[PDB]
C-alpha cells in the first residue's frame, strides 16, 4: 500500500563458495541503525551489506570467500583404534598404502566403520 | 632482619609471563637483544640514558652481570640472544653436575629407606588386603607390579628421562629464591651465583638467570617467573614419565609422550612463540581420539580430521610444505591406536611446554578486533529468545511462589491464548512459547520481586584490585619507564586499591544508595571511571563504585533470577552428570513410543562469547529483569559504560609506547587501548548471558521439535538431545533417530546463535553419541574418564609461600597421591609412593633451603617414623591407609591410633612410639580450644604458620572496619565471650565437645568467626596487614623456625623417650579405647578427670572383617556363628568396553524452612542444647539465652518451632565409576548400623569391589559377593545411657547489635 | 471477529516499536518502568 | 465497530509518523548518531514516558 | 486494513535487522564524542 515509501530495504547477504550464490540467495531487510558510529565502510554501491559468521558487517564481501594426507591418516586412526579382528585390521591396512586418490580411501572408511 | 623471611618468593608459577619485564632486564644490561626485538615498540622508545643513571641496586646488579656474562663469551663470532620459546630444546637438556651430585645424596638415603623398610610395607599391604578380602581370596593377594617396580627401583624420581634437567632447574630455582630473600636485606653481599653446566655456564641474580652455551656462542636470559615455569614443566614432564612408565595400562603412552614432547621442542626453534598455537591444538587431538570409538559410523574421526587439518594449516604458514606434512603425519601417528582412557590421558600435554611470553599490544589488538566490531542482529530472533526468556521467568516464578504468575500488566496480555493461561495461572509450555512468541515477548511485568543487594557478603570480601581513576591511570605502570611529562601526571595513592580493604574502611556504606550509582544514571556522568584490562592466556579492573555495583548486580541475579533457569555442588554434580551420560546409547542397549529415553550429546564452545554481546541484544532481557525488580535502569550498565569510556590493557612493564599520552579521552584506538568497546568483559554480567543462552537453547529445542537437557556456564555448553524409544525397537532405528535429532537441533542452534550475533562452529563443537565434556572431564557411558597423568604433572616438591613449611608440603603430596589413587592406581603403589615422595620432601628441605637439623636429618629410623606417623599425633603423614579406600569422614583420632596400631603390628613403626604417644605430656589447652577444634588431643604442638598469619590478618583488618554493614563483627570482648561460652558449655558433669562446637557455631560467636573467615587472605593482603601491624618476636620466630620445631618436638615427645610411668592401656586394645585414653589423659589438666565423650568413631577398616564367597558360597565367618554383615553383589560377565549389548542395567551408585538463616541457626542451637544435656526449665532458659543472640523470638516460640532432637551436630570425583554402577547393596542382615558408620561400610565395600578390577581389565568373568562382617570386632560398643541434668551456672550474656542483617534478625518469629 | 484480531495485531506493533526505540543507547534515560506503547507513541 | 476502525486508522497514522523518524539505513548514510547522544541524554534523571 | 497491517508486519517485524556501527578504526574517544 503506502508502506515502501519510507522503509528502505538493504539486501543483506548472510551466508547461512563464490559471489554468485551470495547475490542469488540474499534477502532484503530494513536495517535500523541503533548504535553510534558511521556505517559507511560496510555498505556497498548498490545497497548491499555482507555479514560475517558472527553477524558482523564486513568492508568488502570477498572476505567471505582436496587433501589425501589427512584423509589417509584419519582412516589409519579408525582402523588402528576401533575394535576389530586382528587379521581384518591388517588386511585393511594392507590395501590402504596402495590407495592413490581421495576416492577408494572413502571406500575403506565406509568399509571399516561398517565392520 | 627477620621480617623478610615470612612472605617467601613463590616456588611455583602463579602469574603470566610478561615479555617486556624480561626485555627490561635484558636491555638494562649490555647484552645484545634477540633479533625479533630489534624493531620493538617499547624498547626503542624508552629513555634508557636516564633509566641507566638511576644507580639503584636493581640496575647495578644487571651491569655487573653483563660484565660477567660478556667476559666469558668470545668476539670471534656473533653473540646471539635467543629468546623463549626458541630455547626450549637447549634448556630441556640442561645438565649441571653440581646439582646431580647434590640430589644423589638424597637418592643414597632413599635406597637405604627401601632396603630397610620395603619388606614391612609389603607385609602391611598384604595384611590389610587379607583382612578386608578374607582368606578364601588368599591365592589372589599379590603385590601389583607397579608396587614391585617401586620396590626394585626406589629412585624412580632420580633415574628417569628428564631427571637431570629437573635436578638442574630445581637447584637454579632454589638458588634464585635464596638470592631474592638475600636481596630484600639492605646489604652488599655478592648476589651473583655462577654454575657451570655441560658446555656453558649459568648466571643467577634475583632478577635474571642467563644460560650461556660457549661453543655455539649463544645465551638466553630468563626472568624471575620464567625459571619457575621451566622448573615446573621439568618436574611435571618427569613425573608424567614416571607414572606413565610404571603403570601397566599406560606404558604405551610413555614413548608417545616423549615423542610428542621432543618433536614440539624441535618446532619451537623455528616456530618461536607461535608454537603455542600448535600446543593449543593438542587438547583437540585428545577429544578426537575418544570420538574414534563411536558405536556408529557417524561422528567418527570428524573432530580428529578437523584438528589434523588445523594443524596442517597452522604449520604451512611458517614451515616448508614437506616438513608440515611430516610433522602432521607424526602427530597423526602419536594420537592413533589409543584406548578410551589412554586417549583422555593425553590431556596432560597442555601445561607441559609452559606458557608464551605475553605483551599488552597484541592482547589489545586481539580484543579490539572483536569488541569494537560492528554487528547486525535480527529483531525477530531477539523476540523469539525473549519469548522463551519471559516464559521461563513466568514458569520459574510460578513454581517458586505456589502457582501464581508474576505481576503482569493487564493491558499487555495479547491474544486469547496467553489471556487464557493468565486466568488459570497455568504453566506455559514450550510449544506455546514458540507459537505465541509475538504475544509473549511483548509482555511487561511489575515490581513483584523483593531483592537484596548485599546477600552473599563473600564477594565484597574478595581481594580484587581496583583501578585508580582515569586522572591517575599512569600510576598503573612503573614510574621508571614513563616519559618526563608522563611522570608529572602520576600522583600518590593513599588507598591500597583492594576491594577487601577499601570495603571495610568505607563508612557510610548504604547498599540502596550505592545502587543509585546505576538507577540514577550517575555512573555515566562520572568522569573518574576507568576500566583496566589484564594480560591472560576473565579479569578486569574497575573503579570502586562500579565494582560495588557489579558485585551487587551479580549477587541480585544469582539470588533471585538465576535459579528460574535452573543454571542448566560436588556430589550433586556427579549425580546430575553421571546420570546424564546414563542416557547415552551404550549405557542402555540390553534394554533396547515413549518408554525408554536415550540421548546424544553436543558440547559446544562459542567463538569469542563474552565480547560479542551487544547492548542491542541484551537490552530487552535486561529490560525484563528491571521491570521485574522495579529498577529503572540497572542490568544493562556494562555496554553503556564501555561505549562511553576508553580502556587499556594494564601491565607495569608495558607503558604506552607513545611518550605523549596523558589523557585517556585523547589516545587513539591503537597500541594498548580499546576505545569505545561494544562487547562485554568476561565474568562481568555472566548470569544474564547464561540466562540468554539457556533461552536460545530451549528455542532451538522447540524449533526442532525435541526435548533437551542442557548445562551452560558461559561459553561451555553441553546439550543432551533426547529421544524416547521402545524396548523392542531396533538399535539401528534408535541410532538413526538420535542422529536425525542431533542434526536438526544442531542446525537450529547454529541458526539462533548466528542471528543474535554468536558463532559456535560447525566442526569445532564436539558432537558425540557416547561422551560429553564437563569441567574438562570426559563423561562417557555413565563413567568418568581417567586423568591420572594430569594429577601426576602436579606432584611437585614445595607447597606454599608463607614459610619453609614441610608439613604442608607433605600434606600437598598426600592429597595429590590420594587424587592419583582416586583416578585408579594400586593402593600399595600409592601408599609406598607417598612414603617415598614424603622422604624426598623432607630431605629436600634440609638441603636446598633458601633460609640445627644436623642431629636428626642423618637419622634414617627417625625420618621413617616421622614421615609415617599420622599428623594428628605429631608426625607428617596426612594419608592413612583408610584414605586410599574412602573419605576421611569420622574421627581423626581413632583413625590415627588405628594406623599406628597397624604399623606397629606389621613391623614398620616401632613399639616405643605407641607407648610414647600414650604417655605424652599434655599441652596448654583451653575450653575454647576444645570447643573450636573438637576431635583433638591436648598434645604439645606448634601452631601452623598459615593459621597464624591468616588469623593475624583477620584481626588486623577488622581493627579499622568502619562501615555500617558488619559493625558488630569486631568487638573488644569477643575472646572473653568465647572463653565464657566455652566454659559454660564444656565444664559440666558430662563433656561433649561436638555439641558445644555446634552450639558455639550456631551462636553469635561462631557467626563472628564465620564472617571473619570469609575474607580473602592472599599474600598481598598478608603483606599489607603485616605492614600495618608487625607480628612480634615470639610468634615470628615460631613462623620462621616452624619445621625444625615441629620435627624436634616429634623427636623429643614420641620418638626418643623413656617414659618409665607406663600407661594403663596396652598396644593391643581397640583404637577407640586408645583414642579415648589419649583424650582423657591429655585434657586432664583442664578437665580434671572427667570423661570427654561423644567424640570417637570406629575406623572402617578395623571395624569390619570382610569375606569374598567361594563358588559354592558360604563364608568362614557365617560358618562360625555370624549374622551381622552388609551384602555386596556384582553380576557376572560385565563388559567395560564398547560391547555393551549384554550388560546388566547401569545406575548411579551410592555416593553419600522459608525463614531467615538466623532463626534456623537459633533453632538448631536450641535442638542441640536440649538434645544433649536434658529437657527441663534451666536447659530451656539457657537455650533461650543462646538463641536470643541470633534472633528475636520469645520462650514459647522456641518450643513449637524447634526441630525434633536428632544427631545433626565435576571438580574432583570420588572415583572412576566402572564396576561400582553395577554393584547391589543389601544392608539387611546388619541391624546395628542401619548414621555415619553404615555409610562408611558401604563406601568401603564399593571401593573394595572396584579395587578388584585394575584398569587393564575390560571384562569380568565371575560373580563377586562381599559379606562385610562386623560382629566379632574388638571395636563394637553399645551406645551409653544419656543422663539428663541441669546446666550449672548461668549462660553468658552474648551481646549483639540489632542493626546487622548479617548477625541478627529483629523480626519476632 | 476480525476487528478484535486487528486490535491485538495493531497493539504488538507499538509494543515492538517501543522495543526498537529502547535499543538505541540514546534512549538510555527511558526508565524501564514505562509502557512500550507509550515509548513508541512519544 | 466504526469507532474502533477510526482508532485503528489513527494508530497506524501514528506508526507511520514514528517510522518516519527512525534511523533507517539507506545508501548514503544521512541519519547517523554520534557518541554524544548518550552523553547529552545521561546528564538528567531517567524519565517516565508511560501512560 | 488487513493488507496494510501485514505490510507493516513483513517490513517491521519479520524483516528488521539492528545495526551497531562499532568504532573499528583508529580514532580517540573525544573524536567519537563530536
Amino acid at each position: 500500500a503506502v508502506m515502501e515509501a519510507n522503509l528502505g530495504m538493504m539486501k543483506i547477504l548472510d551466508p547461512g563458495s563464490s559471489l554468485s550464490d551470495l547475490r542469488a540467495v540474499a534477502k532484503s531487510h530494513p536495517v535500523l541503525i541503533a548504535g553510534p558510529g558511521d556505517p559507511s565502510p560496510y555498505v556497498t554501491q548498490g545497497g548491499e551489506i555482507a555479514l560475517n559468521k558472527l553477524s558482523q558487517p564486513v568492508p568488502h564481501p570477498s572476505d567471505l570467500i582436496p587433501d589425501i594426507g589427512i584423509e589417509r591418516d584419519t582412516v589409519r586412526a579408525l582402523i588402528l583404534s576401533r575394535p576389530m579382528h586382528p587379521s581384518s585390521s591388517s588386511k585393511l591396512l594392507s590395501k590402504l598404502d596402495s590407495a592413490g586418490s581421495v576416492e577408494e580411501i572413502r571406500k575403506i572408511k565406509r568399509l571399516a566403520l561398517n565392520g | 632482619r627477620a621480617e623478610h623471611q615470612i612472605i617467601l618468593p613463590e616456588s611455583h608459577l602463579s602469574s603470566p609471563l610478561v615479555k617486556h619485564k624480561l626485555l627490561y632486564y635484558w636491555k638494562l644490561t649490555g647484552l645484545p637483544l634477540p633479533d625479533e626485538c630489534d624493531f620493538d615498540h617499547l624498547i626503542l622508545s624508552r629513555q634508557w640514558k636516564k633509566i641507566l643513571e638511576s644507580s639503584t641496586p636493581d640496575i647495578e646488579r644487571m651491569i655487573k652481570l653483563g660484565r660477567s656474562v660478556h667476559q666469558t663469551l668470545s668476539h670471534s663470532s656473533k653473540l646471539t640472544g635467543i629468546l623463549h620459546p626458541r630455547c626450549l630444546e637447549d634448556l630441556v637438556g640442561l645438565d649441571i653436575p653440581d646439582s646431580t651430585n647434590k640430589f644423589r645424596r638424597i637418592e643414597k638415603k632413599i635406597q637405604i629407606h627401601n632396603t630397610r623398610y620395603g619388606e614391612p610395607f609389603t607385609r602391611l599391604c598384604s595384611y590389610v588386603e587379607k583382612k578386608l578380602l578374607g582368606s578364601s581370596w588368599t591365592h589372589k593377594i599379590r603385590r601389583s607390579e607397579e608396587f614391585d617396580s617401586l620396590r626394585t627401583d626406589p629412585a624412580f624420581w632420580f633415574h628417569s628421562s628428564w631427571s637431570t634437567a629437573k635436578f638442574a632447574w630445581l637447584h637454579v630455582k632454589q638458588i634464585q629464591r635464596h638470592l631474592i630473600v638475600a636481596a630484600r636485606t639492605r646489604s652488599a653481599s655478592n648476589k651473583l651465583v655462577t654454575l657451570s653446566h655441560r658446555s656453558g655456564q649459568v648466571f643467577i641474580t634475583p632478577e635474571l638467570v642467563i644460560v650461556t652455551h660457549t661453543n655455539e656462542n649463544k645465551f638466553t636470559c630468563l626472568s624471575q617467573e620464567l625459571v619457575l615455569m621451566y622448573a615446573d614443566m621439568m618436574e611435571g614432564r618427569d613425573m608424567v614419565n614416571i607414572i606413565s612408565s610404571t603403570a601397566v595400562h599406560l606404558r604405551c603412552l610413555a614413548e608417545k609422550i616423549d615423542d610428542i614432547l621432543r618433536l614440539v621442542d624441535a618446532l619451537a626453534r623455528d616456530l618461536g612463540n607461535q608454537v603455542y598455537d600448535v600446543v593449543a591444538l593438542m587438547e583437540g587431538f585428545a577429544y578426537g581420539a575418544v570420538q574414534l570409538l563411536e558405536p556408529s559410523g557417524t561422528f567418527a574421526g570428524d573432530f580428529f580430521s578437523f584438528n589434523l587439518q588445523e594443524l596442517r594449516d597452522t604449520l604451512i604458514c611458517l614451515l616448508p610444505q614437506r616438513i608440515a606434512d611430516s610433522v602432521t603425519h607424526a602427530i597423526a601417528n602419536i594420537f592413533s591406536g589409543l584406548e578410551q582412557n589412554q586417549a583422555a590421558e593425553m590431556l596432560c600435554l597442555l601445561r607441559l611446554w609452559g606458557h608464551p611470553l605475553l605483551e599488552s599490544r597484541a592482547a589489545a589488538k586481539a580484543v579490539r578486533a572483536q569488541m569494537c566490531a560492528p554487528k547486525m542482529v535480527d529483531f525477530d530472533m531477539i523476540l523469539q529468545v525473549l519469548s522463551f526468556f519471559k516464559g521461563t521467568i513466568i514458569n520459574g516464578y510460578r513454581k517458586k511462589n505456589a502457582g501464581v504468575w508474576p505481576r503482569v500488566k493487564a493491558h499487555t496480555i495479547y491474544g486469547n491464548v496467553i489471556a487464557q493461561l493468565h486466568a488459570d495461572s497455568a504453566e506455559i509450555s514450550h510449544d506455546i512459547m514458540l507459537r505465541e512468541y509475538k504475544n509473549l515477548s511483548a509482555i511487561e511485568f511489575e515490581a513483584c520481586i523483593e531483592y537484596d543487594p548485599v546477600t552473599n557478603l563473600s564477594m565484597f570480601l574478595k581481594d580484587k584490585a581496583i583501578a585508580h581513576p582515569r586522572n591517575n591511570w599512569l600510576a598503573s605502570f612503573r614510574r621508571n619507564l614513563l616519559s618526563e611529562e608522563q611522570k608529572k601526571n602520576v600522583q600518590d595513592s593513599t588507598s591500597t586499591n583492594r576491594l577487601l580493604i577499601e570495603f571495610l574502611e568505607s563508612n557510610d556504606f548504604d547498599p540502596y544508595k550505592e545502587m543509585e550509582y546505576l538507577t540514577t544514571l550517575e555512573y555515566l556522568r562520572d568522569d573518574s571511571v576507568a576500566v583496566s584490562y589484564s594480560l591472560k592466556e576473565i579479569f578486569a579492573k574497575l573503579t570502586k563504585k562500579l565494582r560495588n555495583c557489579q558485585v551487587m548486580a551479580e549477587g541480585i541475579l544469582a539470588d533471585q533470577i538465576a535459579p528460574f533457569f535452573q543454571g542448566n555442588d560436588s556430589i550433586s554434580l556427579t549425580k546430575s552428570m553421571l546420570a546424564m551420560s546414563q542416557l547415552s546409547y551404550n549405557s542402555n542397549r540390553k534394554r533396547i513410543k515413549h518408554r525408554r529415553r536415550v540421548a546424544t550429546f553436543i558440547t559446544t564452545d562459542l567463538q569469542k562469547y563474552c565480547l560479542n554481546w551487544r547492548y542491542q541484544t541484551i537490552k530487552l532481557f535486561a529490560h525484563a529483569i528491571n521491570q521485574l525488580m522495579g529498577l529503572p535502569h540497572f542490568f544493562e550498565w556494562i555496554h553503556l559504560r564501555l561505549m562511553d569510556t576508553t580502556m587499556f590493557v594494564g601491565d607495569p612493564f608495558n607503558p604506552p609506547s607513545d611518550p605523549t599520552d596523558y589523557d585517556l579521552t585523547k589516545v587513539p584506538n591503537d597500541d594498548i587501548y580499546i576505545v569505545s568497546a561494544r562487547g562485554g568483559i568476561e565474568g562481568l554480567c555472566q548470569k544474564l548471558w547464561t540466562m540468554i543462552s539457556i533461552a536460545a537453547i530451549q528455542l532451538a529445542a522447540a524449533r526442532s521439535h525435541c526435548r533437551v537437557a542442557c548445562m551452560v556456564q558461559g561459553d561451555n555448553q553441553v546439550i543432551a538431545v533426547t529421544r524416547e524409544v521402545r524396548p523392542d525397537d531396533s538399535p539401528e532405528s534408535v541410532l538413526t533417530q538420535l542422529h536425525e535429532a542431533s542434526d536438526n537441533f544442531f542446525r537450529e542452534l547454529i541458526h539462533v546463535n548466528h542471528l543474535i550475533g554468536h558463532n559456535l562452529k560447525d566442526r569445532e563443537t564436539i558432537r558425540s553419541d557416547t561422551f560429553f565434556i564437563y569441567s574438562k572431564r570426559i563423561f562417557k557411558d555413565g563413567a568418568i574418564l581417567s586423568q591420572v597423568l594430569k594429577n601426576s604433572s602436579k606432584l611437585v616438591l614445595v607447597s606454599g609461600d608463607l614459610s619453609e613449611n614441610t608439613v604442608m608440603s607433605c600434606a600437598n603430596i598426600s592429597s595429590t597421591v590420594a587424587r592419583l589413587c582416586e583416578n585408579g592406581l594400586p593402593k600399595d603403589f600409592c601408599y609406598y609412593l607417598n612414603y617415598l615422595m614424603s622422604c624426598i620432601q623432607t630431605y629436600f628441605d634440609s638441603e636446598f633451603s633458601i633460609t640445627s637439623n644436623q642431629s636428626w636429618i642423618n637419622d634414617i629410623p627417625f625420618i621413617h617414623s616421622y614421615v609415617l606417623t599420622p599428623a594428628q599425633l605429631g608426625g607428617l603423614s596426612n594419608l592413612q591407609y583408610s584414605r586410599l579406600y574412602t573419605r576421611n569422614i569420622g574421627d581423626p583420632g581413632t583413625t590415627a591410633f588405628a594406623e599406628v596400631k597397624r604399623l606397629e603390628a606389621v613391623g614398620l613403626l616401632g613399639p616405643n612410639i605407641m607407648t610414647n604417644i600414650l604417655t605424652r605430656p599434655p599441652g596448654n589447652g583451653d575450653w575454647a580450644s576444645l570447643c573450636n577444634d573438637p576431635y583433638s588431643f591436648n598434645f604439645e604442638s606448634v601452631a601452623s604458620p598459615s593459621i597464624v598469619l591468616k588469623k593475624h590478618t583477620q584481626r588486623v583488618l577488622f581493627e579499622t572496619c568502619s562501615n555500617p554493614l558488619l559493625s558488630g563483627v569486631h568487638t573488644e570482648d569477643n575472646e572473653a565471650e568465647e572463653k565464657a561460652l566455652a566454659e559454660y558449655l564444656l565444664n559440666q558433669e558430662v563433656i561433649h565437645p561436638r555439641v558445644a562446637h555446634a552450639i558455639m557455631e550456631a551462636s553469635s560467636v561462631g557467626r563472628r568467626k564465620q564472617i571473619q573467615g570469609l575474607v580473602d587472605t592472599t599474600n598481598t593482603v598478608i603483606k599489607i596487614a603485616l605492614s600495618r601491624k608487625p607480628l612480634g618476636i615470639k610468634r615470628l620466630a615460631r613462623i620462621i623456625n616452624y619445621s625444625s620445631m615441629h620435627a624436634m618436638l616429634f623427636r623429643d615427645d614420641v620418638f626418643l623417650s623413656n617414659r618409665a610411668n607406663h600407661p594403663l592401656v596396652s598396644s593391643d586394645m581397640c583404637s577407640l579405647a586408645l583414642a579415648d585414653y589419649a583424650r582423657n589423659r591429655s585434657w586432664s589438666p583442664l578437665t580434671g578427670g572427667r570423661k570427654i565423650l561423644g567424640v570417637s568413631n570406629p575406623d572402617t577398616i578395623e571395624l569390619v572383617e570382610g569375606e569374598i564367597l567361594s563358588i559354592s558360597g558360604g563364608c568362614s565367618k557365617c560358618d562360625s556363628g555370624d549374622e551381622q554383615f552388609t551384602w555386596f553383589h556384582l553380576p557376572s560377565n560385565i563388559e567395560l568396553t564398547d560391547d555393551t549389548s549384554k550388560n546388566p542395567p547401569m545406575r548411579v551408585p551410592y555416593l553419600g524452612a522459608h525463614m531467615s538463616p538466623h532463626v534456623k541457626a537459633a533453632l538448631r542451637a536450641s535442638s542441640v542444647l536440649i538434645w544433649a544435656y536434658g529437657d527441663n526449665d534451666i536447659n530451656w532458659t539457657a537455650a533461650l539465652k543462646l538463641a536470643r543472640s541470633r534472633c528475636n523470638i520469645s520462650s514459647e516460640y522456641l518450643r513449637l518451632l524447634s526441630p525434633l532432637p536428632t544427631a545433626g551436630n565435576t571438580f574432583t570425583p570420588a572415583s572412576l565409576y566402572r564396576v561400582s554402577p553395577y554393584v547391589h547393596i543389601s544392608n539387611d542382615s546388619q541391624r546395628l548400623f542401619t548414621n555415619v558408620v553404615y555409610q562408611q561400610i558401604m563406601l568401603l565395600g564399593l571401593s573394595l569391589i572396584e579395587s578388584l578390577f585394575p584398569m587393564t581389565v575390560t571384562k569380568t568373568y565371575d560373580e563377586i559377593t562381599l559379606h562385610l562382617h562386623s560382629k566379632f570386632s574388638c571395636c563394637i560398643r553399645e551406645a551409653p545411657v544419656a543422663v539428663p541434668f541441669e546446666l550449672t551456672g548461668v549462660a553468658p550474656d552474648l551481646r549483639v547489635v540489632a542493626s546487622n542483617k548479617f548477625m541478627y534478625d529483629p523480626n519476632p518469629v
